[PDB]
C-alpha cells in the first residue's frame, strides 16, 4: 500500500 | 529489509525537482518526493485537492494522463512499478 507507506508521518 | 529502488531517468529528474538528492530512494522517499513535486509546481486543484491536472507536465507524460484523483491511485501505481527499478 503506497497511501499507507506516504502516511507513517 | 529496506526495498531501496533506483528510479529511471524521468522520474529521477521530478524528484530532483521536488528536492531529492542521489539516485536511490526508498519507495517511501518517492512518495514523499512525488507528493512535495505537485505541491510546488502547484498540480493539484486549490479548491478540490485530491485532483492532480499532471497533463503536460514531465509528470502526466510518465503517468500517461492529463489527471488523476489521489483518491483513485492506480496509474500511480502503474507508472511506479514501471520506473522503479529493483
Ligand atoms: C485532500 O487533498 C489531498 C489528500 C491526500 C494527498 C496525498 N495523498 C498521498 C498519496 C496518494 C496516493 C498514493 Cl498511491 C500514495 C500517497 C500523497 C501523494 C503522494 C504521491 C502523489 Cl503522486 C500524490 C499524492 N499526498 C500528498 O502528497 N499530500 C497530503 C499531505 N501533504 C501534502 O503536501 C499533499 C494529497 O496530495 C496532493 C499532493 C495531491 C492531497
Amino acid at each position: 500500500d503506497l497511501e499507507n507507506l506516504y502516511f507513517q508521518g | 529489509q529496506i526495498n531501496q529502488v533506483r528510479p529511471k531517468l524521468p522520474l529521477l529528474k521530478i524528484l530532483h525537482a521536488a528536492g531529492a538528492q542521489g539516485e536511490m530512494f526508498t519507495v517511501k522517499e518517492v512518495m514523499h518526493y512525488l507528493g512535495q513535486y505537485i505541491m510546488v509546481k502547484q498540480l493539484y486543484d486549490q479548491q478540490e485537492q485530491h485532483m492532480v491536472y499532471c497533463g503536460g507536465d514531465l509528470l502526466g507524460e510518465l503517468l500517461g494522463r492529463q489527471s488523476f484523483s489521489v483518491k483513485d491511485p492506480s496509474p500511480l501505481y502503474d507508472m511506479l512499478r514501471k520506473n522503479l527499478v529493483t
